Parts: structure tokens; C-alpha cells; sequence
């Protein structure tokens, strides 16, 4: 009686919802950009291929100078290279061997790593012993850790398979604020330019908008088909692009609250694990499963490109903050660099 | 000037292909910095022991019978001397290698196993060197000594430690066989009793790398062992052309037959 | 069923929270995703080749 | 958005036949190879019948093999399951579910307790 | 220039020679080690497996260090983890074996038919074709009371029971029951069939009927993991 009635009453919510947005839906984006050029073809070339991990690599997460880079591996093994150089500045091995998540602060002075331990490890790399040594653990987390990233030096957002996303303190060590409300894992997440914001998307098939003060779901977006891999904003923050498991990468409006164009191909049949734009937004780029990469139009739905120098599945791709050259990380223990 | 007739200059298409066949072979494990295991590090001794082989065929070859030096001459037989030698070695060691690492199967994984290639390797081009170079030596047959060999200079003399050597290295291969033949046959049984109903392949691929050295060399040792000095030449020739096409047999099984290298190639051919 | 009774009252007020938002036509955020690439299409190096000498890792 | 809904639930006598629809929208249903679950009252989770994205592999467990038959229609995009000769230990919630990713042979995580891709289910009693 | 770039140069190079020494001790280690990760139901008993497995020689996974003849094991346990475990299962695409442990006795409603997909899952995923699973039948004592009092039936479970016989290749122990000889070789069959569907000869599975208390089990999976790692370099010799 009481759970049919809110049933029903989320049911009327929801179909609410659904007819203001389709009272919204006046033109598509490609009608809009229909009317402007193409980006012809891009033929990226692979400059550097870094080499020196034993095991699989799953993340890594460029520098906000865009020089350095950071890389995490089954051998229990952080390696932080130089892109610009190829040589390796530090190697940092780990307590737990499995590892599925890094990051690198924005002010260089941290890193993070996280897994099937369910702690997230901080390691400080300006230490006065000069040797790189764990500095903080974070265990309240009852599932295992997918993504990472930092919002400032005492402040980090942690994804769990425990359905609930977490801001913890460094300095202090506890939790400052849960995220609930997602019914499956948390496999990615992504923060706003201004880091205000940031959205997480889950197995369900779904991502959503927190605000990191209010600790509160903003805005909720569907129409995956999927388990959602990876997530990344558009350069102005107003919209974003979901990859998922079903060969379809989506972007949504954050002001329209749906979807504007779905970039897709019936050549394509194997999952995303990666997405990226680029420094204008107008490409974007996605890792498969097929050891391929596709770099799409992202005004006009379009394969702008092709780079296929992988043995494996990509399990990384990133694009650095000046936009000046792509790193994608598979599992054959290489990483590349293209531009 | 001698006059180049006939099977000599077959000889040089045959090993023309050795010029390219290996040549790839060699690139590729050069080229992919991912091929750098002690098993592909054997392969690529087989590899450039063949290379050196065709190469010193062609220029022995360009020396008979475009130049006529006696001294480039006999240098080029001792360099195909050596090359041979080498090859039968690296067959012995990729042989050894795999009775091994089936053997020690998880201790293999270890530095033992790479202080041991190495090993295997520096033997194996050391018994390349001196037998290679042991005519040259002291042991030549431009003089008169005794009676001489079945391959002008070579000095059968030192042709019957090289058939005993490598009758002994058979026998070592057949032994080395039979051990890996036994744990195939141990896994097959065990593949075909996990199965409800109830090994062609192994038996295959072990008939081909056995037969194939056996028919391409077997003949050569027996003519030097059995031959003198005043055999006619086509005998020679009949019996050195399947050494040749070791070569062309030793990297297709080998090299190109392997998966990851057949990767690599997709892309190299296909300039992908 | 007492906690799930519990979960969908937060569902359903969630769902309320979220009904009442402004929502810009699609035709205007389509204008301003297109404005803001066309502005920005010179500052992408991915997009407009860049020359050797720009490239540090030539 | 992703919504599965079932259909055909509710007291049957034993012995007796019924026939459960799903029906799922949001997702392209060709793509994908459908499962049938169920909870017994104060149990858990067990898979019941699962059929591939053609037809060809179905597979049935053991409590259920040849009293179930299990189809799917993907022109109304529509998942049915017929039950022939029901008995009181099949008295479960009954939930259609589907597989987290296409084109995979493989099928994980459709009995855990807080699956996301499936529908609120229906219940099926058998008394007397 | 060479003021100060020079410096900065030569040190980055020292120190990539240094990790590159440090990682060449490292890869040596990692590469002798063996790794095992271990799987089962809340009931399955691989905590007794464990114990057993310690005492001879909260935290989301379990690492045990053991050595059988000078040879390296690492030995996983996953805990602390939700149910939904399509996502972090890729993670041990590299382990030389999953040692699949199964309540043979607990035939909610019938474990046993959900520990089969379990195996029936890994084995056609895509990313863990590669890996040969060695299946545990555990509680081997506690099945043969429950087929010998005879109040619990296969044949309720599993329709297939009535027209399956005896495998001529069985090797029985001694004063063991045919009832019960029947029916826990039925068992390894169901994970049989499935382990031979699919793969085309890339990994294979090890059935072996074990109890909580045989300490004989550190033997079982030094003959598997010497065998695992011994068809696959049979695979690139095409000897197999």
C-alpha cells in the first residue's frame, strides 16, 4: 500500500520530468551544426612509448603542467614518469599489489593510489628524507576503489564499489561528507573546471551531479544502455560525455538536463573504457576495447580518426590541460604518447 | 678466369632467399623490444647463424668467380664452416631450452634461467669458433699432409670430428625428444581423459623439426664420412644444396610460426 | 519491509527535489556549445596541426 | 531511461500455468541475452532460466528444466516465460533481468542482492 | 644549454638507473612468485583452506606467502567486497591459476547451481581466457553422510542424475560407497562439460576432490601450477 502509492508517485515524478524535457527538445544539435565545416581528417602519430612496467596498467593522470605523469600496475608499482624525456623520476611499491586507480595533485605535492585494499593510499612526494614513503591510508570504504581525484592538497573524492562516493580529509583522516544514492559501483568520476561540481556515473546505467558542499544529487542523467566506464566534462563545464559498455558515447547538457548528440558506429561493437576532449572541446576522444582509439567530431557525430598502435585494451587515455598530445595506457605494460 | 656453370649458380638464388628469409628474422627481433626472452634470444642465434650462412654462400660464390683469390676463398669456407656449426648448435640449445624449461617448469622463471641461456650461447658459439677456424689454423689442406677431404680445402680430417660431432649432437636431440615427447604424452593423455571421448599435432610439428634436420643434413655428414677426394662434384653439390635449405626450413618454424611474431608481421607487411 | 519503505521516500523526495529546475531551450545551449568551439579553434592543438618548432616532442 | 517491467504475476493453484512478460525499454533489446531470477520468501537470490540474443542458447536450471519455457519477441522488444505444472516451492518474487553488458557471452552479477538492471519483479504464489 | 640542463640531465639519468637496477631485483622476484587467487561462497569453506594453509607455515584482501619445495605461492582472498563482482574480476587476468573452491555438500535454495555460473562466467569471460581455473570440491566427508543417509536427493536438484553412470576411468578409494562414488564424480562432470565448450585450448581446469583437513593440499596445487605453466609453453611450441 504505502511502497505502491511511492511507487506510483516516483513513476508520476518521472513522467513529469520526461515531458518537460521533451517540451525543451525544440532542434537537435545536428541541425544546428549541420551548416558548419568539417574537421577534414587528423592523423595523430605515436612520438614516445614508455616502457618499464611488468604487469598490466590501468590509470594514469597528467600534471597540470602537462609534463609529468603518473602510472599504476598489477606489480604493485607507481611509476611517475616524464613524458618529455621518457625517463622515469619515481617508482613507488605499494602494500597491496592490486591497484586500479591513481592520481596527481594540482599542485604536484601528492599522489594518490587505491584498489581491492580498500584504502586509499596517499603518498607525498616532498619528503625531507628524500625517499617517498606512504603518508596517509584511508580505510572507510567497504568496497573497492575505482577513481580518485584530488580537489585540492587536503581534500580528495574517492568512488567505491560500496554504491556511495566520499570527500575525506587528509589532515584530519575521517570522512567529511558521504555521497549516496547510486544503486551500483562507482566506476569514474570527473570534477568541473571551477571544482565545484562533479559527476559521478555508476553501473546503474546513470550518472549524477553533486555539489560538494551541499553533499546533495543536483541533477540525475539516463539513457545509457550500460555499465558506465568513464566520464568527462566539455572544456566550459556545461556539459559532458559518458562512455559506456554498449560501443556509445553520449553527451549531455548540463543546463538542458538531456542528451544532445550520440556519438556511435556499427563498426563497433566492444566497450569504452576511456573518454577525453580536447583543450577546444571539439574532438573527442575514446578508448576501446578492440585495442583501438577513436577520435570523434563533436559537433558533427563523425570518426575523425583512427589510432591503432595498441596489442591490448586501452584501459587509459588522457588528454594534458594544454591539449598538446594524448597518453593512452593498455594492458600490455606500455604507454604512448600521440599528437 | 673460371667459368661459373650450372649448379653453382643455383646455389645463389638458394641462398639469395636466405638473404631475405633470415634477414626479416633478425629485423623483427631486433625491432619489437618485446621479444627480448631467452627462447627468442636462441631463435635469433639460429637466425644469424643461417644469415651468416647465405651470406658467406653468396660471397663465396662473388669471390670463385668474380675475384679468384685463393686466401678470400678459403676464409669464406671456414666462415660457412662456422656458420653450420653454429646452427647445429643453436638447434642443440633451443632443444635443451625446451627440455628445461618443461622439466624445471616453475623454477624456470627465475635468473637461473638467464645466467644459463647465456651460458648455453657463449658454448655454442665457441664450439662455432675454432671449428670454424680450425682449418685455417694449422689445419688446412693447401699442403700436403694426408689425404685430403670431399669439399676442397676442407681436410677431412677435420671433417670426421665435425660428422661425429654432429651424429653425437643427434643423438643428444633424439634423447632431448624423447624426454619432451614423454611429457606431451603425459598432457595428451590427460587432455583426452578429461574429454568423454577418447597428440596429431605435437607428433606433427616434433615429425617436421626432426625430419627436416635429418634429410637436410644427414646426407652431407654420411658423403664426407663415406667420400674421397676423387668423388665427383655433382655429389657434392646434391648433398650441400639441402644444407642451403636449412635455412630456408630452420626460421618458418621457428620465428614466423609463432603468434606475437605474427602480429608483428601483420603490421610490418602491410606497413599498418 | 521496513528499510526499503525508507529508501523509497528518499527516492521520491529526491525525484522532488529534483523536478523543479530551469531548463534552457536546446537550441540555445546548442548555440553556445557551437560558439564556444568556433571561439576556441585556434588554441587546440590536436585540431589545426601544429608546426615542428610548437611540438616539443618532435 | 532503462526500465524493465513485469507482468502476468499472482496465485495460482497447484499444478497449475502462468505466463510472465517483461518488457524493457531504453536499450536495444536485439543486443542483448535475457535472464529470469527469483527469491523465495526469507532466501535468497536464484537464477531460474536465461535465453541468448537469437534464441539458439537457453538454458534451464535444475528445479525447473522442462516445466519452463523461456522466449523472447524482439520486434515488441518482449521477454516471456511460461510455467507448466507449478508447485508450492516455486512461490517466489520473480525478476527479469538482463545481462550488464552486449554481445558477451558471459553473464555476471544477475543474483546479487543490489543488482541495478532489473525490473521490481512480481510475485507468484502457490497455495491451496 | 649545459649551465644548469646538463646537471639536471645527468642526475635524471642516475636516477633511471637506479630504479632500473631496483626493478630488475623486483621483476626477478615477481616473476618467481606464483600468484593464486582464491574464490568461493560465504559457506564454501576456504577459510578452513586458509587456516590449514597458515598454520603449516577491515582489510579487503588477504595475502598468503607459502612455500612448496622451494617455490614461491602468493595466495589471494577476496573479502570486504560487495557481491557485484563484474568489475574487479579483471584484475587477476594474470594469475597463473583461480582456485575454485565449492561446498560440494550445500546441493538459500541450492548453492551449487549458483557456484555454476560462477565458474560457468570466468570461464567465457572475455578477459579470463587466458586463465586455468583448478576446481576444489570441498567438504568430500560431509557428502558422502548426507548421499549415504539418503533423506537428500541429486535427482530433486538436478534432473540429469538418473541416466548418468559410473566414468570407467574413476579410480575410487578404497571402501568407498558406489552411491557415493556416482555422485560426486557427477559433480566434476557439471564443471566438466562447461570447462570443455569453449577456449580452444588456451586454459583448462584441474578437478580435484579434496577435504578441510588433508594436508596434502599445498601437493595438489604444486602438480596443477607445475602443469598449468607447462601446457602453455607447450601451446607456443605447438607441441599441443
Amino acid at each position: 500500500s504505502e511502497l505502491d502509492q511511492l511507487r506510483q508517485e516516483a513513476e508520476q515524478l518521472k513522467n513529469q520530468i520526461r515531458d518537460a524535457r521533451k517540451a525543451c527538445a525544440d532542434a537537435t544539435l545536428s541541425q544546428i551544426t549541420n551548416n558548419i565545416d568539417p574537421v577534414g581528417r587528423i592523423q595523430m602519430r605515436t612520438r614516445r612509448t614508455l616502457r618499464g612496467h611488468l604487469a598490466k596498467i590501468y590509470a594514469m593522470h597528467w600534471g597540470t603542467d602537462s609534463r609529468l605523469l603518473v602510472s599504476a600496475s598489477q606489480d604493485g608499482k607507481l611509476i611517475i614518469w616524464d613524458s618529455y624525456t621518457t625517463n622515469k623520476v619515481h617508482a613507488i611499491p605499494l602494500r597491496s599489489s592490486w591497484v586500479m586507480t591513481c592520481a596527481y595533485a594540482p599542485s604536484g605535492n601528492y599522489v594518490a593510489c587505491g584498489g581491492l585494499d580498500n584504502i586509499c593510499s596517499i603518498y607525498n612526494l616532498k619528503t625531507r628524507e628524500g625517499n617517498v614513503r606512504v603518508s596517509r591510508e584511508l580505510a572507510g570504504h567497504t568496497g573497492y576503489l575505482s577513481c580518485c581525484r584530488f580537489l585540492d592538497d587536503n581534500q580528495i573524492v574517492t568512488s567505491s564499489g560500496d554504491t556511495t562516493c566520499a570527500l575525506w580529509d587528509i589532515e584530519t583522516g575521517q570522512q567529511t561528507t558521504t555521497f549516496t544514492g547510486h544503486t551500483g559501483d562507482v566506476m569514474s568520476l570527473s570534477l568541473a573546471p571551477d571544482t565545484r561540481l562533479f559527476v559521478s556515473g555508476a553501473c546503474d546505467a546513470s550518472a549524477k551531479l553533486w555539489d560538494v558542499r551541499e553533499g546533495m544529487c543536483r541533477q540525475t542523467f539516463t539513457g545509457h544502455e550500460s555499465d558506465i566506464n568513464a566520464i568527462c566534462f566539455f572544456p566550459n563545464g556545461n556539459a559532458f560525455a559518458t562512455g559506456s559498455d554498449d560501443a556509445t558515447c553520449r553527451l549531455f547538457d548540463l543546463r538542458a538536463d538531456q542528451e544532445l548528440m550520440t556519438y556511435s558506429h556499427d563498426n563497433i561493437i566492444c566497450g569504452i573504457t576511456s573518454v577525453s576532449f580536447s583543450k577546444s572541446g571539439r574532438l573527442l576522444l575514446a578508448g576501446y576495447d578492440d585495442f583501438n582509439c577513436n577520435v570523434w567530431d563533436a559537433l558533427k557525430a563523425d570518426r575523425a580518426g583512427v589510432l591503432a598502435g595498441h596489442d591490448n585494451r586501452v584501459s587509459c587515455l588522457g588528454v594534458t590541460d594544454d591539449g598538446m598530445a594524448v597518453a593512452t595506457g593498455s594492458w600490455d605494460s606500455f604507454l604512448k604518447i600521440w599528437n | 678466369l673460371p667459368s661459373p656453370k650450372a649448379w653453382d649458380v643455383v646455389l645463389c638464388i638458394s641462398g639469395t632467399l636466405v638473404s631475405c628469409e633470415n634477414a626479416l628474422v633478425v629485423a623483427i627481433i631486433v625491432g619489437t623490444p618485446a621479444f627480448r626472452a631467452p627462447m627468442f634470444l636462441l631463435v635469433g642465434s639460429l637466425a644469424v647463424a643461417d644469415l651468416l650462412a647465405g651470406l658467406g654462400l653468396v660471397l663465396h660464390f662473388a669471390a670463385v668467380f668474380c675475384i679468384g683469390s685463393a686466401e678470400m676463398s678459403l676464409v669464406l669456407v671456414g666462415v660457412l664452416a662456422m656458420a653450420f656449426t653454429a646452427s647445429i648448435g643453436s638447434l642443440l640449445a633451443i632443444t635443451v631450452d625446451r627440455y628445461l624449461s618443461l622439466y624445471n617448469a616453475l623454477t624456470y622463471y627465475s635468473e637461473t634461467t638467464v645466467t644459463r641461456t647465456y651460458v648455453m650461447l657463449a658454448l655454442v658459439w665457441g664450439g662455432a669458433l675454432g671449428l670454424g677456424l680450425l682449418p685455417v689454423l694449422a689445419w688446412n689442406c693447401l699442403d700436403g699432409l694426408t689425404t685430403c677431404g670431399v669439399v676442397y680445402p676442407l681436410s677431412k680430417n677435420h671433417l670426421v670430428v665435425l660428422a661425429i660431432a654432429f651424429f653425437m649432437v643427434f643423438g643428444i636431440m633424439l634423447q632431448l625428444y624423447a624426454q619432451i615427447c614423454r611429457i606431451v604424452c603425459r598432457h595428451a593423455q590427460q587432455i583426452a581423459l578429461q574429454r568423454h571421448l577418447l597428440t596429431r599435432k605435437g607428433i606433427a610439428t616434433l615429425a617436421v623439426v626432426l625430419g627436416a634436420f635429418a634429410a637436410c643434413w644427414l646426407p652431407f655428414t654420411v658423403y664426407c664420412l663415406l667420400g674421397d677426394a676423387h668423388s665427383p662434384p655433382l655429389y657434392t653439390y646434391l648433398t650441400l644444396l639441402p644444407a642451403t635449405y636449412n635455412s630456408m626450413i630452420n626460421p618458418i618454424i621457428y620465428a614466423f610460426r609463432n603468434q606475437d611474431v605474427q602480429k608483428v608481421l601483420w603490421a610490418v607487411c602491410c606497413c599498418c | 519491509n521496513t528499510a526499503s519503505i525508507a529508501q523509497a521516500r528518499k527516492l521520491v523526495e529526491q525525484l522532488k527535489m529534483e523536478a523543479n529546475i530551469d531548463r534552457i531551450k536546446v537550441s540555445k545551449a546548442a548555440a553556445d556549445l557551437m560558439a564556444y568551439c568556433e571561439a576556441h579553434a585556434k588554441e587546440d592543438p590536436l585540431l589545426t596541426p601544429v608546426p615542428a618548432s610548437e611540438n616539443p616532442f618532435r | 531511461q532503462v526500465q524493465l517491467q513485469e507482468s502476468g504475476g499472482g496465485l495460482v493453484q497447484p499444478g497449475g500455468s502462468l505466463r510472465l512478460s517483461c518488457a524493457a525499454s531504453g536499450f536495444t533489446f536485439s543486443n542483448y541475452k535475457m535472464n529470469w531470477v527469483r527469491q523465495a520468501p526469507g532466501k535468497g537470490l536464484e537464477w531460474v532460466s536465461d535465453i541468448s540474443q537469437s534464441g539458439a542458447s537457453i538454458s534451464y536450471t535444475g528445479s525447473v528444466k522442462g516445466r519452463f519455457t523461456i522466449s523472447r519477441d524482439n520486434a515488441k522488444n518482449t521477454l516471456y516465460l511460461q510455467m507448466n505444472s507449478l508447485k508450492p516451492e516455486d512461490t517466489a518474487v520473480y525478476y527479469c533481468a538482463r545481462c550488464p553488458a552486449p554481445f558477451t557471452r558471459d553473464c555476471f552479477d544477475v543474483t546479487s542482492t543490489t543488482y541495478a538492471y532489473r525490473g521490481q519483479g512480481t510475485q507468484v504464489t502457490v497455495s491451496s | 644549454k649545459t649551465e644548469d640542463q646538463r646537471n639536471e640531465e645527468k642526475a635524471q639519468r642516475e636516477a633511471n638507473k637506479k630504479i632500473e637496477k631496483q626493478l630488475q631485483k623486483d621483476k626477478q622476484v615477481y616473476r618467481a612468485t606464483h600468484r593464486l587467487l582464491l574464490l568461493g561462497a560465504g559457506e564454501s569453506g576456504k577459510n578452513t583452506i586458509v587456516k590449514q594453509m597458515r598454520i603449516l607455515h577491515t582489510s579487503g584482501i588477504f595475502e598468503t606467502k607459502f612455500q612448496v619445495d622451494k617455490v614461491n605461492f602468493h595466495m589471494f582472498d577476496v573479502g570486504a567486497q560487495r557481491d557485484e563482482r563484474r568489475k574487479w574480476i579483471q584484475c587477476f587476468n594474470d594469475v597463473t591459476a583461480i582456485i575454485f573452491v565449492v561446498a560440494s555438500s550445500s546441493y538459500q535454495t541450492n548453492r551449487l547451481q549458483a557456484a555454476l555460473k560462477l565458474f560457468d562466467s570466468i570461464w567465457n569471460n572475455k578477459w579470463l581466457r587466458d586463465t586455468s581455473v583448478i576446481l576444489f570440491l570441498n567438504k568430500q566427508d560431509l557428502l558422502a553422510e548426507k548421499v549415504l543417509a539418503g533423506k537428500s536427493k541429486i535427482e530433486d536438484y538436478f534432473p540429469e542424475f538418473a541416466r548418468y553412470t559410473t566414468p570407467e576411468d574413476a579410480t575410487p578409494e578404497p571402501g568407498e560407497d558406489p552411491r557415493v562414488t556416482r555422485a560426486k564424480y557427477f559433480i566434476r562432470d557439471e564443471f566438466l562439460r562447461i570447462s570443455t565448450a569453449s577456449g580452444d585450448g588456451r586454459h583448462y581446469c584441474y578437478p580435484h576432490f579434496t577435504c578441510a583437513v588433508d594436508t596434502e593440499n599445498i601437493r595438489r596445487v604444486f602438480n596443477d601450477c607445475r602443469d598449468i605453466i607447462q601446457r602453455m609453453h607447450l601451446r607456443q611450441y605447438e607441441l599441443l
